[PDB]
RNA sequence: GGUAGCUAAUACCGCAUAACGUCGCAAGACCAAAGAGGGCUCUUGCCAUCGGAUGUGCCCAGAUGGGAUUAGCUAGUAGGUGGGGUAACGGCUCACCUAGGCGACGAUCCCUAGCUGGUCUGAGAGGAUGACCAGCCACACUGGAACUGAGACACGGUCCAGACUCCUACGGGAGGCAGCAGUGGGGAAUAUUGCACAAUGGGCGCAAGCCUGAUGCAGCCAUGCCGCGUGUAUGAAGAAGCCCUUCGGGUUGUAAAGUACUUUCAGCGGGGAGGAAGGGAGUAAAGUUAAUACCUUUGCUCAUUGACGUUACCCGCAGAAGAAGCACCGGCUAACUCCGUGCCAGCAGCCGCGGUAAUACGGAGGGUGCAAGCGUUAAUCGGAAUUACUGGGCGUAAAGCGCACGCAGGCGGUUUGUUAAGUCAGAUGUGAAAUCCCCGGGCUCAACCUGGGAACUGCAUCUGAUACUGGCAAGCUUGAGUCUCGUAGAGGGGGGUAGAAUUCCAGGUGUAGCGGUGAAAUGCGUAGAGAUCUGGAGGAAUACCGGUGGCGAAGGCGGCCCCCUGGACGAAGACUGACGCUCAGGUGCGAAAGCGUGGGGAGCAAACAGGAUUAGAUACCCUGGUAGUCCACGCCGUAAACGAUGUCGACUUGGAGGUUGUGCGCGUGGCUUCCGGAGCUAACGCGUUAAGUCGACCGCCUGGGGAGUACGGCCGCAAGGUUAAAACUCAAAUGAAUUGACGGGGGCCCGCAGUCGUCAGCUCGUGUUGUGAAAUGUUGGGUUAAGUCCCGCAACGAGCGCAACAUGACGUCAACCCGGGCCUUGUACACACCGCCCGUCACACCAUGGGAGUGGGUUGCAAAAGAAGUAGGUAGCUUAACCUUCGGGAGGGCGCUUACCACUUUGUGAUUCAUGACUGGGGUGAAGUCGUAACAAGGUAACCGUAGGGGAACCUGCGGUUGGAUCA
RNA sequence: CGGCCGUAACUAUAACGGUCCUAAGGUAGCG
C-alpha cells in the first residue's frame, strides 16, 4: 500500500524530469504544498497550483535550464520506517552548500540554510540538488 | 537487510596458544615429499609441545641435529607445500643448534657472528 | 596456664543532676560525664544536645557479554495486615490473609567475565581492549561464624571445621607473602633477600619525637619512548687487496693510507646547585592573667637537619683514542652481478623459485632500507564497502520460504481541533582528576613535567516551540470493503454417462507362420497362432476441438451431462468510512515417488527372469513381468515445487499480437504473449507483467570444500523431513562474455579420399563498435582453381599469399573412409579430445562422527550430619558493684537444652570434559588398480525429487526442469 | 541357494580378471 505520499511526490518530480514532462500531477496535501512552497523559491521548480477541494490535485512545474532538468537530484531522508532529525548544529549541507536541505521544524517546512539562521533543528525531509 | 531486521538481529597456529613461541619434545623426526610441483626431502618433526598439542613443525636451513626426545622451540609459519605442517623449529634455540656454515640472514638460522 | 593475696586510673559501676534529648495525644516518666599538665590562672581532655563537614548504609530508572541446538520460572514465591528485627526503608523475619509475581522488550538455565575513566586502531561510524596511573567493587590458605568497634563479619585479629605443612618430653602445640625483597614450581617470558624516612603523606603524641617495604630513592633488564656518540677536514696513489669486465676499462672509493685537526660521551682528577619546608635554643613585643607568670602568636638572633651521592651541572687531563650492527636486493617492494649447486641442497607472506649460463637456493662483490638496534614469531585494529548504521547484496556469481492465510510486531490516505510522548530551542545542574586536543610555561632540546582553556558528543530537570511523527476527539472518500445486473473459464467437490482403442474370454472362417531387431535370438504357433469376423468381460485414459488459449495462491486442472461450491472481471449507481499493507512464531494447502488399511488391475512398468550387444554389460536394445500407476480413507511434506525473479502500492517513451468484458470505424477496462526505447546490468540481458525510478514489511546471503553432514530438539509407521554446527583442508571455487581448438553438432565445398600444403589462406594502418578480452574490415548474395572477381555492406585502404612476370604466405611439430577449406552452433577443452574428468578399491598421514564401557569436573532433587557462633529456654551449679528486714533477693556467669547452620555421609538424576575394543564416513598426498559417469547430441541429452537395483562411477521406473544439440 | 587360480607403484589384502560347473549359487539382516 501507499505508505509515504512525500516518497511518492520525489519520485514523480524524479521520474517526470528524466522523462522530459513539463508537469507533474498528484493527489495533494498540506505538507506537499509547504515542500512545493520550498522548491519554487529556492528555483527548482518553475510554479505549481493546487486544483479541487473535495480531492484537492496539486500540479508542479518542472523546469529544464540547457535541456538539462535542474533537479539533478532529490532523495527521501527521513521516512516512515527510518525517522531522521537532526539539531540545528549538526543540519546536513546539500551539495557542499549548492543544494538545499527540506526541514520541517517547529517554524514550518524550510531550508536547512533557513533553519540554521533561525536556530532551528527538525526532521530532514529530503535533499534536492 | 532493513532497519528493523537489523533491529531484530544485529550484523592458523592454535597449538601457540597465542604465544610467540612454545618448547616441545620431538616425538618423530622425519622427511615427508612436498606437494605438487615441487620434489625434495623436506625435514620435518611432530613435536608435543608443553601444552599438550602434538603437531608437525619444520626444520630450516642446511643440516639439523634433532632426535625423538630432543627440546626445541618452535614458532608460527607455515610451509605452503607440505599440508598440514604449521610450524617452524627456531634454530638456534635450546636443543636445536645454528645452521652450519651460514654467513647472510645469520640471525634467522641462530648462527653466531664468525 | 591454675590458685591465693595485694594495688592504681581518663578501666568499670551506681547515686545525684536532666532538656531545643528519648518515649508519650498529653500529664508525666526517663537517660551522662574524667581527669591531666604548665606557672588562683592558663592549656588540654571528659559528658549532653542541635548543626557543619567527611565517610558509609539503603532505594529507583536507564545503560553494561554470549547462547533459544536453554521457554517457561517462582511458595517467603508476589502483595496485604499484625508482631518482631535493623542505624535505617524493606519478606529483613515470623504468624495469618489474598493468589499473586517474573517471562519472546528473552524470564529460568548454561558458558565466559571484575566495572569505569580510559587504552590501541580507525577519516569517521565502528572494531578490539581494561596492563601501568586514578575512581568503584570483590577477595585475603579453603568453608563457615561471629566478637570488639564510629567503622570489620577484619591480609600481617578471634573461634570452629577442612586440606596441607612444621615442632613435641607423644600429653599436645604451631603456621598462612594475592605487603616489600626473595625461594621452589609452571612458563616463550618479567628484576635486588638494596638505602633512607631527607621530602610528600599516614598512625600515635601538647610537643620533642617514634613508627611507616606507603613513599622517596638506588640495583637489575635495549622492554618502550626521546636525546647523544661511535669522529671532523683534507686527501688520486684513483695504492694495494676486492669484485666485475666485450681486457679498453669499470666500480668499491676519498673509501683506506697519508696529512691537518676536534675531544662530546666513556675513563681519570678538581669544583658545585637544587630537592630544606621545618624543628631546636634563649631573647622581642602584644594578647590571656592576681602576674612585668606560664601559655599563645608573630618577629628576633645563633647553631643545625639530604637516603639519593663520588648528584645535576661546571672546570681540567690524555689521546681517534674505548664504541656498528641487523634485515633485505624475482614481482608485489627501495636495491644486481659473478661463482657453487643442478626438482638436489634448499627458499617461500602471496604468486612462485630450483631438473647445467638461477638477479628467487648457498657464498662473494656491489647495492637498498633501518640503525644501538635490526629482524622473526605472537597479538589487535586498519586496508576489508569482506556483517555494509554511516556503507553491500539475492534472474544466471552465495542468497526469494513451494504457495497462502494470519496473531504478535513494523508501517500507515486525507481535513480540523486538541495534546505535547517523540522531535526542536533555551536555561540550570551534573558529566572526578589524569589522559586526548589547543594556546602557553619549565627541564640546554626532546621525551617528560606543568598553567589555563577546549572537550567530555552524555544524562537529568525546568521553561518554551508545534512543522513533522505519536496520543485523543470529530470528520472526509480518493485506499480497502458491501450491494445490484451481467460475462468468460480444463477453478474445486460429488454422482452419472458416451464413443474410440488395447488386453482377455468364447465361437466361426482360414493355414504356416507370427512377433521382434541395426542384425538376431528369447517368445508365441499345426495342441491351429498371426490375420479376419461375431458375441461377451474388464480397467484406464478422453483423439479432433487445442491455441506462447483459459482457470487456479501455488501444487495443478481437459470427453459429455447433472448436483453442490470457490474466485475473477465489466457496466452503472448506491452504501460503509482507513475497516489498510506486510507478517517472525502459528496454521493450512502442497507434483511425482513412497508408506498404512481395504478395494481394483486393461495398458504401462522399478525389481526380477530370459534373449542379445560387449573385452565385460549388474546397462542402453528385445521378449516377458511384480510392486506401483487406478479407487476410498489416512500418512509423508519433498521437486530444476523455476520466471532459478517475495508480497503490496506509486511513478516513467513506443510497436505488434492473443484472450475476455463494455461505450459511442472510433473509444474504454481486465488478464496475457512477443519485440524494443530511456534507464539499469559484470555481461548475458531486463525493459509499464522491470532486472527502471521510489516507499512499506518479510525471507535469505557472506570464499570453495567438510555439509544441508554430525550432535541435540521437534515431526514421521517407515522412508526420512526440519532446525543446524565444528575440527580439518585448499588459494581458489564461481558468473558472464572473448579468441581458438574440438564434437560420434548443422550447412556449404575440395583432393586418386622436411612437414601440414601450392592448402587459400594470414595480417596490418586508420576509422568505427565494445567497460574489456576483442570485433569489424576478411561476414553476406553470386561466381571462381583461387580472400578469383562482381555486387552489397561502418568501414576505408594496404601488405604477404592467388594470378601474372619452377615458384612453398603468416605460422605449426623445442621436427562411407583419410586429409583439408568457408560459415554457424554446443563446450566443464586452452598441455587445446592423444583434452578434461567421476567414483569404488589399494597405500600413507591428519582431524573427526558413532561406540559395551572407563575416569574426572560442575550441578538438580531427596535425606542424613550438627563443630563453633548467635539467639531462645533453663530442674542443676555458681555469684564483686544494686537492693535487703542480713536470712537473702534482683541481675549476671557456667553447665545443660532447643533453633539456625559449615565440614562431611548416602541414594538418585542432569550436564560437561577426558578416554575406549571396534566401526562410519571426511580431508590431504607427481606419475597405483578397475572401469569411463559428466563436459560435444559426450556417443542412451543432462539435471532435480523419489523409489528399487548394482564392485564402482552409476542404471532403471515415475513426475518435473532447460541450465538440451539437431531440423538442412 | 559353488569350486579353482591370478591381479593394486613398500609389503599385505584383492575392488578386478580368467577358468570350470550348476536348477540357481545364500540377497537383506545377523554371526
Ligand atoms: C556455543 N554455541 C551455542 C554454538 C552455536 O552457536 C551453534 C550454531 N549452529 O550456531 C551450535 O550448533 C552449537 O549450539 C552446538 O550445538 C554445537 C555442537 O552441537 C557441537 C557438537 O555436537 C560437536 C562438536 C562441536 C560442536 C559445536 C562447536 O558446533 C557447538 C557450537 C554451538
Ligand atoms: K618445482
Ligand atoms: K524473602
Ligand atoms: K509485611
Ligand atoms: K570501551
Ligand atoms: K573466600
Ligand atoms: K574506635
Ligand atoms: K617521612
Ligand atoms: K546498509
Ligand atoms: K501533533
Ligand atoms: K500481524
Ligand atoms: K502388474
Ligand atoms: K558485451
Ligand atoms: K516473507
Ligand atoms: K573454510
Ligand atoms: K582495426
Ligand atoms: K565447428
Ligand atoms: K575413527
Ligand atoms: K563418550
Ligand atoms: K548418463
Ligand atoms: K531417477
Ligand atoms: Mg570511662
Ligand atoms: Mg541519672
Ligand atoms: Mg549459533
Ligand atoms: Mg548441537
Ligand atoms: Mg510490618
Ligand atoms: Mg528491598
Ligand atoms: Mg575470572
Ligand atoms: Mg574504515
Ligand atoms: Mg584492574
Ligand atoms: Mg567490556
Ligand atoms: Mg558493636
Ligand atoms: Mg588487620
Ligand atoms: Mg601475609
Ligand atoms: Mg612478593
Ligand atoms: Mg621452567
Ligand atoms: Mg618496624
Ligand atoms: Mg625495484
Ligand atoms: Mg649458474
Ligand atoms: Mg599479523
Ligand atoms: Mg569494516
Ligand atoms: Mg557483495
Ligand atoms: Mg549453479
Ligand atoms: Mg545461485
Ligand atoms: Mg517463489
Ligand atoms: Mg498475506
Ligand atoms: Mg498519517
Ligand atoms: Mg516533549
Ligand atoms: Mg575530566
Ligand atoms: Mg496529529
Ligand atoms: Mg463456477
Ligand atoms: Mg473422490
Ligand atoms: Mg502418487
Ligand atoms: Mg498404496
Ligand atoms: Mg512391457
Ligand atoms: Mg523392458
Ligand atoms: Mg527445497
Ligand atoms: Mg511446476
Ligand atoms: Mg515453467
Ligand atoms: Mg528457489
Ligand atoms: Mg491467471
Ligand atoms: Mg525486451
Ligand atoms: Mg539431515
Ligand atoms: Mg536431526
Ligand atoms: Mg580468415
Ligand atoms: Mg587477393
Ligand atoms: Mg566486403
Ligand atoms: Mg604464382
Ligand atoms: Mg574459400
Ligand atoms: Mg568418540
Ligand atoms: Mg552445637
Ligand atoms: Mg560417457
Ligand atoms: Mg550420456
Ligand atoms: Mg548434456
Ligand atoms: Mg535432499
Ligand atoms: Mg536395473
Amino acid at each position: 500500500s501507499m505508505q509515504d505520499p512525500i516518497a511518492d511526490m520525489l519520485t514523480r518530480i524524479r521520474n517526470g524530469q528524466a522523462a522530459n514532462k513539463a508537469a507533474v500531477t498528484m493527489p495533494s496535501s498540506k505538507l506537499k504544498v509547504a515542500i512545493a512552497n520550498v522548491l519554487k523559491e529556492e528555483g527548482f521548480i518553475e510554479d505549481f497550483k493546487v486544483e479541487g477541494d473535495t480531492k484537492p490535485e496539486l500540479e508542479l512545474t518542472l523546469k529544464y535550464f540547457q535541456g538539462k532538468a535542474v533537479v539533478e537530484s532529490i532523495q527521501r531522508v527521513s521516512r516512515p520506517g527510518l525517522r531522521i532529525y537532526k539539531r540545528k548544529d549538526e543540519l546536513p549541507k546539500v551539495m557542499a552548500g549548492l543544494g538545499i536541505a527540506v526541514v520541517s521544524t517547529s517554524k514550518g517546512v524550510m531550508t536547512d540554510r533557513a533553519a540554521r539562521q533561525a536556530g532551528l533543528g527538525g526532521e530532514i525531509i529530503c535533499y534536492v540538488a | 537487510a532493513t532497519v528493523n531486521q537489523l533491529v531484530r538481529k544485529p550484523r592458523n597456529v592454535p597449538a601457540l596458544e597465542a604465544c610467540p613461541q612454545k618448547r616441545g619434545v620431538c616425538t618423530r623426526v622425519y622427511t615427508t615429499t612436498p606437494k605438487k610441483p615441487n620434489s625434495a626431502l623436506r625435514k620435518v618433526c611432530r613435536v608435543r609441545l608443553t601444552n599438550g598439542f602434538e603437531v608437525t613443525s619444520y626444520i630450516g636451513g642446511e643440516g639439523h641435529n634433532l632426535q625423538e626426545h630432543s627440546v626445541i622451540l618452535i614458532r608460527g609459519g607455515r610451509v605452503k607445500d607440505l599440508p598440514g605442517v604449521r610450524y617452524h623449529t627456531v634454530r638456534g634455540a635450546l636443543d636445536c643448534s645454528g645452521v652450519k656454515d651460514r654467513k647472510q640472514a645469520r640471525s634467522k638460522y641462530g648462527v653466531k657472528r664468525p
